[PDB]
This record gives C-alpha cells, sequence and structure tokens, in this order.
C-alpha cells in the first residue's frame, strides 16, 4: 500500500513546472543574475543615499 | 532586489530538479504498472477467497 | 570570489539532491531484493533444466 505514485506523481507537476519556468524566464534570470546588485540601488536613493 | 534575490535562490533548485522528470517519469510508469499488478492480485486474491 | 560564487551555487544543489538519500535508500533495499529474486529464480530454472 505504498500508493507513492501520487507522491512521485506531485513530484512530476513540481518539476514539469519549474522545466516550464526555465524555458519561460531562462534568458531573463541569465541576464540578471550577473547584475543583480544593482537593484539595491535606485538613483533617486542613490542621492539619499 | 530581495525578490530577485529569492528568485535567484530558487532557480538553481528549479533547474537541479528540472533533469528528475524524466527518471521520474520512468519511476511512475514502473510504480503504476506495480499498482496495476497489485490490483490484479487483491482482486484475483478475493475473487478465490470465495 | 568566483570559487564562491560557485561554492554558493553548489549550495542550492547540495541540500535539495542530500535532500533525496532515505527515498533512495528504500529504493536500494527494493532493488536489491529484485536482484535476490532474480539470482534466486535463475538458480532454479538451471537446475531443473539440468
Amino acid at each position: 500500500l505504498i500508493d507513492r505514485v501520487e507522491e512521485v506523481r506531485e513530484e512530476m507537476d513540481e518539476a514539469q513546472e519549474a522545466a516550464r519556468f526555465l524555458q519561460q524566464h531562462g534568458s531573463a534570470l541569465t541576464k540578471l543574475e550577473p547584475m543583480v546588485a544593482v537593484l539595491q540601488s535606485d538613483p533617486q536613493q542613490h542621492e539619499q543615499l | 532586489w530581495q525578490s530577485a534575490r529569492e528568485l535567484l535562490r530558487d532557480w538553481p533548485s528549479q533547474r537541479h530538479l528540472a533533469d528528475r522528470v524524466q527518471p521520474l517519469r520512468m519511476r511512475l510508469s514502473e510504480l503504476e504498472q506495480r499498482l496495476n499488478n497489485q490490483q490484479n492480485a487483491e482482486r484475483l486474491l478475493s475473487e478465490f477467497c470465495k
């Protein structure tokens, strides 16, 4: 009565959704990852800084 | 900034677990075939019991 | 810096995959019993067919 097929199916749902998101926003995340730090500095906040 | 940090935190996990879909796919195919066999065995057991 | 970035890229994968240990342990046990039954059946077949 393992009934793990439901658990494995949930894992598939999560993992296929992850793959779909990778396809959807893979390029955007790759372009964001090398210059993420900029988000911490907002132009006017640079003067207030 | 915080949203981007969280997104870059999750994204490697997403990439890490995406490849497991296909290994998971055969896993559930085998598991469900096993469950079909288990259901058949249970049905046949009950069938003879009487 | 590059090594640090690589290490913190590993850390997401490291924890996520390390979480997989125990489910794989039962899978290994099941597969071991499968192999044992395989050898048992093969042996019995050989002795009969002799």
